[PDB]
């Protein structure tokens, strides 16, 4: 048993948001099966939409009351979803699971699809060098990072480089936040004292992966020593 | 309107140990149809015990529910460290059904001082109009910090969002970026910028500052 | 990124073995090679580098070891200083030779 | 576990050690090694006056008998140097007092 969701993961804020749940192995004939949506926002716990149960027997939250529509379709074996009234607060994303019986509830569950609700289109990231002002206090090491901003969807993967096209192991990644109908993230890099003051590279690259641009910009060292 | 408030929001346990996690329902359930869900950040959620009392397939039994009415507590034997994931408890007997806030299971271990490094913004970022101001911190312990903006001896409010990265894999502590957002206009009139961090292992406050125009 | 001053000692006139002492000063960053020469000849032995130390400016000290006959015999010791990309070369001989 | 008699060397600029803008100035260098114990005091005459201003001396550094070195600086003027003026390095040890003069005279 599983579940595969899908749907577009752009969508205009007050518009007409469609989703699919794609499942197969099992049929809605027998009593107690039903399929239901529950969504997320980052940061937040989960949230219930629906739950239709068999016989086009369909529940709804009252705190969303005609708002949201269940309509299904044993020929295809997938469940529609109608999301109306789009908002910003309300992108999350949407999972759906099925109940094998009257107690065991969500018992198999999908994977999911992110849905983000902006105003604004998926342009292309935006680096900014940042410089380590940092002085009377070298302290262990000297940190440098790089600020991708301006990017939607959030999918982000950071690498950090040499001048020699060598590798580095950062693993300091920090999430997305929603400013101003974006989401702006920043990455770091912890490098030794040592290597600033020696080897003649003054430079590092910053490279992001985004569907949207394969632009890497370089961050200059600051040097203190 | 079955409301579900889970407490505490976070709690530091140590590998081996027994945690117990609570689940207050604002009013009594019919039949005792509560189910508990667990939840991994990336991966989907997973059931592991459906009507508070009866384990599903591929649960290892080392789960254990108790409890009636509008009391519930959830008991774990041999604690992992795959087991540090958020936990909800949820009841089926509402239609329609509601979900509780849940909560939070950390690895507990010693306080780390926190390093603050501050990045003033780029001379080709203050070209768009925006300047950007961050405060990093790194290696601290718990999670919980306080992070203040201080410029001109004026302290800002009601601009400063803070993101906060999960629990290392193989470090066991935090970090935290502060971002600070304000006009072109409203940078070139201010000198010093620095961030103020508190910490529970630091005797007094560490302040960081910098002067405009030397970087 | 100031150019590093160049001085090189010499043994007093009226007699001291001994020593030449090559110092650089107000210099930045902290990194810094010095190094010494004998009539245009490289020298593979006999001379040592302190560590650098903090007067922000730095200060090195370097040490050459030298006999009389040789010093007697007009030989020309010249201290290297690289610094930045660039080459400080400072002659010294006896005054009173 | 041992006494052992300082050593005092001196070091003056050669004739050409003098730069800067006018008047030029110069430096001194008087340096004790292989003494033992560790204290030890250095002061600089200046023609039998006691030098109380424009000297630095550095901590002393470690360089079998334990042994240790001191080294000391002194800013001397161009003008001074010219008038066959004499300077004396004044070491200290155990109650043993060192003298050396130099001077440009050959
Ligand atoms: C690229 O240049 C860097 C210099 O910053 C090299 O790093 C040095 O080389 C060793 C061996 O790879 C590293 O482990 C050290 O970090 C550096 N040495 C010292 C003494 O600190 C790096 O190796 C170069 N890349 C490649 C592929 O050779």
């Amino acid at each position: 048993v599983t579940l595969k969701e899908s749907g577009p993961t752009l969508v205009k804020p007050t518009q007409t948001l469609t989703l699919t749940c794609t499942f197969s192995g099992f049929s809605l004939t027998t009593t107690g099966e039903g399929v239901g949506w529950i969504r997320q926002p980052p940061g937040k716990a989960l949230e219930f939409l629906a739950f239709i149960y068999w016989n086009d027997a369909k529940r709804y939250n009252p705190s969303l009351q005609s708002r949201l529509t269940i309509t299904k379709d044993a020929s295809k074996k997938q469940v529609v979803l109608t999301l109306t009234n789009l908002d910003p607060v309300d992108t999350a994303t949407y999972y759906c699971a099925r109940t094998s019986g009257w107690d065991i509830e969500f018992e198999y569950w999908g994977q999911g699809t992110l849905v983000t609700v902006s105003s604004g289109s998926a342009s292309a990231p935006t680096l900014f060098p940042l410089v380590s002002c940092e002085n009377s206090s070298p302290s262990s090491t000297v940190a440098v990072g790089c600020l991708a901003q301006d990017f939607l969807p959030d999918s982000i993967t950071f690498s950090w480089k040499y001048k020699n096209n060598s590798d580095i192991s950062s693993t300091r990644g920090f999430p997305s936040v929603l400013r101003g109908g974006k989401y702006a993230a920043t990455s770091q890099v912890l490098l030794p004292s040592k290597d600033v003051m020696q080897g003649t590279d003054e430079h590092v690259v910053c490279k992001v992966q985004h569907p949207n641009g394969n632009k890497e910009k370089d961050v200059p060292l600051p040097v203190v020593i | 309107e079955i409301v579900l408030t889970q407490s505490p929001g976070t709690l530091s346990l140590s590998p081996g140990e027994r945690a117990t996690l609570s689940c207050r329902a604002s009013e009594t359930v019919s039949n005792d149809k509560v189910a508990w869900y667990q939840q991994k950040p990336g991966q989907a959620p997973r059931l592991l015990i459906y009507g508070a009392s009866s384990r599903a397939t591929g649960i290892p039994d080392r789960f254990s529910g108790s409890g009636s009415g509008t009391d519930f507590t959830l008991s774990i034997s041999g604690l992992e460290p795959e087991d540090f994931v958020v936990y909800y408890c949820q009841q089926y007997a509402s239609s329609p059904r509601t979900f509780g806030q849940g909560t939070k299971v950390e690895i507990k271990r010693t306080v780390a001082a926190p390093s603050v490094f501050i990045f003033p913004p780029s001379d080709e970022q203050l070209k768009s109009g925006t300047a950007s101001v961050v405060c990093l911190l790194n290696n601290f312990y718990p999670r919980e910090a306080k992070v203040q903006w201080k410029v001109d001896n004026a302290l800002q409010s009601g601009n400063s969002q803070e993101s906060v990265t999960e629990q290392d894999s193989k470090d066991s502590t935090y970090s935290l970026s502060s971002t600070l957002t304000l006009s072109k206009a409203d940078y070139e009139k201010h000198k010093v910028y620095a961030c103020e961090v508190t910490h529970q292992g630091l005797s007094s406050p560490v302040t960081k500052s910098f002067n405009r125009g030397e970087c | 990124e100031m150019n590093p001053n160049v001085n090189v000692f010499v043994p007093p006139r009226d007699g001291f073995k001994s020593k030449l002492i090559c110092e650089a000063t107000n210099f930045t960053p902290k990194p810094i090679t010095v190094s010494w020469l004998k009539d245009g000849k490289l020298v593979e032995s006999g001379f040592t580098t302190d560590p650098v130390t903090i007067e922000q400016t730095y200060k090195v000290i370097s040490t050459l070891t030298i006999s009389e006959i040789d010093w007697l015999n007009l030989n020309v010791y010249t201290c290297r200083v690289d610094h930045r990309g660039l080459t400080f070369l400072k002659n010294v001989s006896s005054t009173c030779a």
